[PDB]
């Protein structure tokens, strides 16, 4: 190989990492939020070195690897839950969080982050504002939001539409206060996914790219994928920036 | 649905409400307790009643699962221990009627006047070191004759309001409410009567006799010498020179009945002063012998919000030692700690009761409770007995390095263990099978005074300095007795109290005898000990039981082995003097 490049595309806006970590007002886990960055060149170093947070897990993606990634478009599911039920948002795992509230699917190619935050959102005599679903007929397909306030039929007789016995309220609310255990302790967490179709890639960075060359044996990197061979005008890969075909041929 | 499948349902409904009612309960009792003030009341009375509301509704919901169909045998447990009636099934007109005789009871022992001199420590400091044959006969006399005169006609009522609160409930006596904690069924193999409990406590105290009657005429020896013609070699002991009011405790006969006069023992008091041991070392110290045999570390909470040191005069508070476990993963202790050996003992039990309270986190709500009512009190004794053996206070900074120690000192030791330890076995044995003959009926209501002091010459060797008619009521001083309290947990405990500590001292494989085992830096031993902590009340006790000794009965071998020396000494020191007594001889 005579000279080497890699090619990516030409994008510097910073994506707002700013604003799914640093939100003023997170949500109830039951009725969760979803923010789509999308056209945005993204470091994640940092974020991996910012040392705050109490989990840091990723999963079908290496933790160095993924800030040198192309993808069509990132997700980002941010809520609160104790410190306990953390272990739930995990691919496989069952409880009243991963039942009912937020489900996962198996294969999972993003990276879940969790860090305490009992001094922003706890206070003396309780916080009861969020919520979180505590009876339903059945479970949750993978990234599924069920915000009813059905009356839980618990046994035989009709409800009619209001409670008492044996016909219970599914929305339960927690109870936070300054006092209380880790294992009782608001944990603020951030799910981020990555996905990855046959569009033109969107998410993509941090890296420079180079010059292009022809008619040499030269290695190449479009996009994240490796090569090395000949790359001719027009086994075609297509040229970022200029959106060209560009044809290989072993050398 | 299935009944089973709607119970799992409603018990999930009741856990998520009942934490959070529980623990604003119980920081609003800390903040009374901690700051004795106003207005606190007043937010204590608020939350325990709101508390007691919810539970009073919640178990009234209960009832409508029929418990035949729930076959889990968890779910069982926490209906059972929710659908009990309790006092409620009384009437209305006799339920205010009860509580107001518990409430004049209560009031009628609390504030007594003998003159004008209360009970403490007006009473308790006469009876326990005047050393004056007559001085401590009319303290005992005046007690006897006032606070024991003003509870008899109430007694008789009580009796019977409680004997048939629960005859309505199942049961066929109170006694038998009483007794049945220690109560499995279902369980193959594992069962366990109401009618057992009787049994098992009479097999085990036929065991024991021996080294009491021996005990017993040491201690007559040695009180001939201070009470110089007032005592007879064949006779009992006179019941105001036990050492205590109600002769409970023999401990302050220590000061007479010592073996080995001149050798003094561990006191390290001073060891802690020099080198400024600031109240709270001592815990830290608890600290890392709990770390040490195996457990896990103290929850960060509890070294900010715990009370460890009288606040001082601007903030009074109440406090005396205990550990609370509020719930939501919080615990704290409350000690007024000060720089002495005993805040050092007292540090380790409470701190064993703590780490009793951290184990069964995981469990329900119903089920974060001893196995039985006599598994708290083991579990936080045996720490303290492994925290003052000589071995591991020479491993501690203090006690100076050489030491070398002789039998003459463990003599001294085990004998003031043993008035503390075997002495009251007896009462406790003949008070809480007085209360289950009076409950049952056996003792007519003309013999509530003549069948007592033949209770005590048969089982105690007690007599009384003067005869007490049908009038008196003598049991009705005792605290436990007049404030409606169970007996025969004192009985257990003392019990496992050392079977717990003989499986643990032989899985560390100390060899030797046990009065010096120790169990620090034995890592086995505290993976056996959680491997029972763990469980709560989930298991019936006989099942944790067999997690930790290996048996599914209470038995008494151990607590023989312990005093093995004691007894012996005391079987080649008797021979001069009488073994065992005669109930002819009173002193009147
Ligand atoms: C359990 O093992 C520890 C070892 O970490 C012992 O701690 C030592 O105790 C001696 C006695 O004073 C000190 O001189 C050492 O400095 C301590 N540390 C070490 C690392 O040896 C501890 O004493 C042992 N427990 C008992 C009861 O002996
Ligand atoms: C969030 O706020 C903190 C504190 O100001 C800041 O250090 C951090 O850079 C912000 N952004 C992220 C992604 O953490
Ligand atoms: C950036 O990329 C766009 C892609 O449409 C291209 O048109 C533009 O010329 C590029 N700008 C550069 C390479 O400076
Ligand atoms: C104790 O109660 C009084 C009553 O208002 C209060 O002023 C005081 O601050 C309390 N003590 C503490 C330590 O808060
Ligand atoms: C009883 O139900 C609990 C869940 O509530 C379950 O874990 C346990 O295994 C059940 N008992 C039996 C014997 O299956
Ligand atoms: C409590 O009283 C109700 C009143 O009918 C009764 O049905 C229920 O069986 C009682 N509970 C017990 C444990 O006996
Ligand atoms: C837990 O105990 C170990 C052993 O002493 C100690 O090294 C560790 O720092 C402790 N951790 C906490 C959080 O107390
Ligand atoms: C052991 O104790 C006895 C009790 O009096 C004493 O006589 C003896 O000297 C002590 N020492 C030995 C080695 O027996
Ligand atoms: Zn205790």
């Amino acid at each position: 190989p005579t000279e080497s490049i890699v090619r990516f595309p030409n994008i510097t806006n910073l994506c707002p990492f700013g604003e799914v970590f640093n939100a003023t007002r997170f949500a109830s886990v039951y009725a969760w939020n979803r923010k789509r960055i999308s056209n945005c060149v993204a470091d994640y170093s940092v974020l991996y070195n910012s040392a705050s947070f109490s989990t840091f897990k990723c999963y079908g993606v290496s933790p160095t690897k993924l800030n040198d990634l192309c993808f069509t478009n990132v997700y980002a599911d941010s809520f609160v839950i104790r410190g306990d039920e953390v272990r739930q948002i995990a691919p496989g795992q069952t409880g009243k969080i991963a039942d009912y509230n937020y489900k996962l699917p198996d294969d999972f190619t993003g990276c879940v982050i969790a860090w305490n935050s009992n001094n922003l959102d706890s206070k003396v005599g309780g916080n009861y504002n969020y919520l979180y679903r505590l009876f339903r007929k059945s479970n949750l397909k993978p990234f599924e939001r069920d915000i009813s306030t059905e009356i839980y039929q618990a046994g035989s007789t009709p409800c009619n539409g209001v409670e008492g016995f044996n016909c219970y309220f599914p929305l339960q609310s927690y109870g936070f206060q300054p006092t209380n255990g880790v294992g009782y302790q608001p944990y603020r967490v951030v799910v981020l996914s990555f996905e990855l179709l046959h569009a033109p890639a969107t998410v993509c960075g941090p890296k420079k790219s180079t010059n292009l060359v022809k008619n040499k044996c030269v290695n190449f990197n479009f996009n994240g994928l490796t090569g090395t061979g000949v790359l001719t005008e027009s086994d075609a890969v297509r040229d970022p920036q200029t959106l060209e075909i560009l044809d290989i041929t072993p050398c | 649905s299935t009944i089973e499948e709607q119970a799992k349902t409603f018990l999930d409904k009741f856990n998520h409400e009942a934490e959070d009612l529980f623990y604003q309960s119980s920081l609003a009792s800390w903040n009374y307790n901690t700051n004795i003030t106003e207005e606190n009341v007043q937010n204590m009375n608020n939350a325990g009643d709101k508390w007691s509301a919810f539970l009073k509704e919640q178990s009234t919901l209960a009832q409508m699962y029929p418990l035949q169909e729930i076959q889990n045998l968890t779910v069982k447990l926490q209906l059972q221990a929710l659908q009990q009636n309790g006092s409620s099934v009384l009437s209305e007109d006799k339920s205010k009627r009860l509580n107001t005789i518990l409430n004049t009871m209560s009031t009628i022992y609390s504030t007594g006047k003998v003159c004008c001199l209360l009970l403490e420590p007006g009473l308790n400091e006469i009876m326990a070191n005047s050393l004056d044959y007559n001085e401590r006969l009319w303290a005992w006399e005046s007690w006897r004759s006032e606070v024991g005169k003003q509870l008899r006609p109430l007694y008789e009522e009580y009796v019977v309001l409680k004997n048939e609160m629960a005859r309505a409930n199942h049961y066929e006596d109170y006694g038998d409410y009483w007794r049945g904690d220690y109560e499995v069924n279902g369980v193959d193999g594992y069962d366990y009567s109401r009618g057992q409990l009787i049994e098992d406590v009479e097999h085990t105290f036929e065991e024991i006799k021996p080294l009491y009657e021996h005990l017993h005429a040491y201690v007559r020896a040695k009180l001939m010498n201070a009470y110089p013609s007032y005592i007879s070699p064949i006779g009992c002991l006179p019941a105001h020179l036990l050492g205590d009011m109600w002769g409970r405790f023999w401990t302050n006969l220590y000061s007479l009945t010592v073996p080995f006069g001149q050798k003094p023992n561990i006191d390290v008091t001073d060891a802690m002063v020099d080198q400024a041991w600031d109240a709270q070392r001592i815990f830290k110290e608890a600290e890392k012998f709990f770390v040490s045999v195996g457990l896990p570390n103290m929850t960060q909470g509890f070294w900010e919000n715990s009370m460890l040191t009288d606040p001082g005069n601007v903030q009074k508070a109440v406090c005396h030692p205990t550990a609370w476990d509020l719930g939501k993963g919080d615990f704290r202790i409350l000690m007024c700690t000060k720089v002495t050996m005993d805040d050092f003992l007292t540090a380790h039990h409470e701190m064993g009761h703590i780490q009793y309270d951290m184990a069964y986190a995981a469990q329900p709500f119903l089920l974060r409770n001893g196995a039985n009512e006599g598994f708290h009190e083991a579990v936080g004794e045996i720490m303290s007995l492994s925290a003052a053996t000589p071995k591991h206070l020479k491993s501690i900074g203090l006690l100076s390095p050489d030491f070398q120690e002789d039998n003459e000192t463990e003599i001294n030791f085990l004998l003031k263990q043993a008035l503390t330890i075997v002495g009251t076995l007896p009462f406790t044995y003949m008070l809480e099978k007085w209360r289950w003959m009076v409950f049952k009926g056996e003792i007519p209501k003309d013999q509530w005074m003549k069948k007592w002091w033949e209770m005590k010459r048969e089982i105690v060797g007690v007599v009384e300095p003067v005869p007490h008619d049908e009038t008196y009521c003598d049991p009705a001083s005792l605290f436990h007795v007049s404030n409606d309290y169970s007996f025969i947990r004192y009985y257990t405990r003392t019990l496992y109290q050392f079977q717990f500590q003989e499986a643990l001292c032989q899985a560390a494989k100390h060899e030797g005898p046990l009065h010096k085992c120790d169990i620090s830096n034995s890592t086995e031993a505290g993976q056996k000990l959680f491997n029972m902590l763990r469980l709560g009340k989930s298991e019936p006790w006989t099942l944790a039981l067999e997690n930790v000794v290996g048996a599914k009965n209470m038995n008494v071998r151990p607590l023989l082995n312990y005093f093995e020396p004691l007894f012996t000494w005391l079987k080649d020191q008797n021979k001069n003097s009488f073994v065992g007594w005669s109930t002819d001889w009173s002193p009147y």
